[PDB]
């Protein structure tokens, strides 16, 4: 075990900076073609899908308040 | 599974100009989701790792811009890494960008780690963008295996005993560390309680305690809570991911949490640098940033 009670970590003064490669990193946004309609029939295609094929130990929330 | 056949081709696009697709055939792209989900349930929920290590934040399927960070910090085996969720979603090439990263998971199994993010779960990135790259590209079927394989991502990390990794946050129900380590995989990610707080909480500056959330999910928690957290559970520092920031790194409460983005130029619609953390086996954390030009 590496833990204890006092303070390890430190920050190095140095910072190292090198450059991005410049190329097109715009993409298509598919979310912003989806209509209301759209929107609604993924929400219930998703519950189908939870409801019935993703395999899971019907995981969730707690709560008290 | 041709493991090194699949990891050369996803490699052999470093000489090519950015947006060049790798196309792996889908029984490559299930193997790789099937051994490395069956790695993750293997290993903890909750990792505990030792350094050196470097830790990188969102990539959002921005492949050439992971190649360059493992340029930046040697390629594996070179260097361990932990990444902190969000490998899909908005970016051009999220399919290279989770295949590398699983295949290096299941070639170096002890040395290589990939927490989840909230990109990980099925009702994000259905919307923003993994499911429509797996279906123009492949077919939904695949998505849905992507999607068993994300629910057994492990969900935080301790490195050292001194740095707690997660991708989003803390939570007002995080007391003991026993909690993260009894939740069972596969799962999703609800909409609310500890491991929805984990993927997505944000740290805010001008919040007293616990705030509300402006994205409508989870909270904010404020300086203070950080250091009572810190102190109660003999921790330094927290690393989370899940917000863009100009410099690719940015400190939090007196360097007791910072928040790592690794994406530089991010969608082409911010101008900020991507930055990895990397921590030297005498805890020594330096920050190495790719910055746009
Ligand atoms: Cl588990
Ligand atoms: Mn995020
Ligand atoms: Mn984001």
């Amino acid at each position: 075990p590496l833990g204890s009670r006092k303070i390890l970590i430190r920050f190095s003064d140095y910072v190292e900076v090198a450059d991005a490669q410049d190329y097109d990193r715009r993409a298509d946004k598919p979310w912003t073609r989806l209509t209301a309609a759209d929107k609604a029939a993924i929400r219930k295609e998703l519950n189908e899908f939870k409801s019935t094929e993703m395999e899971v130990h019907e995981l969730s929330r707690h709560l008290t308040r | 599974l041709n493991l090194d056949s699949i990891i050369g081709r996803l490699l052999e696009v470093q000489g090519s100009r950015p947006g060049k697709n790798v196309q792996l055939t889908e029984n490559e792209i299930r193997g790789l989701c099937l051994k490395s989900r069956e790695i993750f349930l293997s290993q903890p929920i909750l990792l505990e790792l030792e350094a050196p290590l470097k830790i990188c934040g969102d990539i959002h399927g921005q492949y050439y811009d992971l190649l360059r960070l493992f340029e930046y910090g040697g390629f594996p085996p070179e260097s361990n890494y932990l990444f902190l969720g969000d490998y899909v979603d908005r970016g051009k090439q999220s399919l290279e960008t989770i295949c590398l990263l699983l295949a290096y998971k299941i070639k170096y199994p002890e040395n290589f780690f990939l927490l989840r993010g909230n990109h990980e779960c099925a009702s994000i990135n259905r919307i923003y963008g993994f499911y429509d790259e797996c279906k123009r590209r492949y077919n939904i079927k695949l998505w849905k295996t992507f999607t068993d394989c994300f629910n057994c991502l492990p969900i935080a990390a301790i490195v050292d005993e001194k740095i707690f990794c997660c991708h989003g946050g803390l939570s007002p129900d995080l007391q003991s560390m026993e909690q993260i380590r009894r939740i069972m995989r596969p799962t999703d990610v609800p909409d609310q309680g500890l491991l929805c707080d984990l993927l997505w909480s944000d740290p805010d500056k001008d919040v007293q305690g616990w705030g509300e959330n402006d994205r409508g999910v989870s909270f904010t928690f404020g300086a203070e809570v950080v250091a009572k957290f810190l102190h109660k559970h003999d921790l330094d520092l927290i690393c989370r991911a899940h917000q863009v920031v100009e410099d690719g790194y940015e400190f939090f409460a007196k360097r007791q949490l910072v928040t790592l983005f690794s994406a530089p130029n991010y969608c082409g619609e911010f101008d900020n640098a991507g930055a990895m953390m990397s921590v030297d086996e005498t805890l020594m954390c330096s920050f190495q940033i790719l910055k746009p030009a």
